[PDB]
C-alpha cells in the first residue's frame, strides 16, 4: 500500500488473501479427515470400556 | 453522467489518474479512488496559449 500505485496493488494483493485462505482451507480440510480417524478410535474405546 | 472541465499543463496530465498524489491532486483537483469514468486529453497549444 506504500510502493504500490492503489489500483495496481489491489491486484498484487489477492495472492495474500487467497494464499493464506488455501493456507486455512488445507488446513481445516487435514483436521477434518484427521478427527475421522480419532472419532473411529473413539468408538472402539467407548466400545471396549 | 457528470461532467467536469478544467485547464492544466501537459506535464501533470497523467497525475489525475486515480490514486496519483502531487500537488494538483493534493491542492485543486482530487479524484476519488473508486472513480468510475475517464477523461479525454488533447494538446491545445493553438488556442489557450
Amino acid at each position: 500500500f506504500s510502493r504500490l500505485d492503489p489500483p495496481e496493488a489491489e491486484v498484487q494483493i489477492d495472492r495474500l488473501i487467497t494464499g493464506r485462505l488455501q493456507s486455512l482451507q488445507t488446513y481445516v480440510t487435514q483436521q477434518l479427515i484427521r478427527a475421522a480417524e480419532i472419532r473411529a478410535s473413539a468408538n472402539l474405546a467407548a466400545t471396549k470400556m | 453522467v457528470y461532467a467536469d472541465s478544467f485547464v492544466i499543463r501537459g506535464d501533470e496530465v497523467r497525475q489525475i489518474a486515480p490514486g496519483q498524489t502531487g500537488n494538483i491532486a493534493d491542492y485543486n483537483y482530487k479524484l476519488p479512488d473508486d472513480f468510475t469514468g475517464c477523461v479525454i486529453a488533447w494538446n491545445s497549444n493553438k488556442l489557450d496559449s
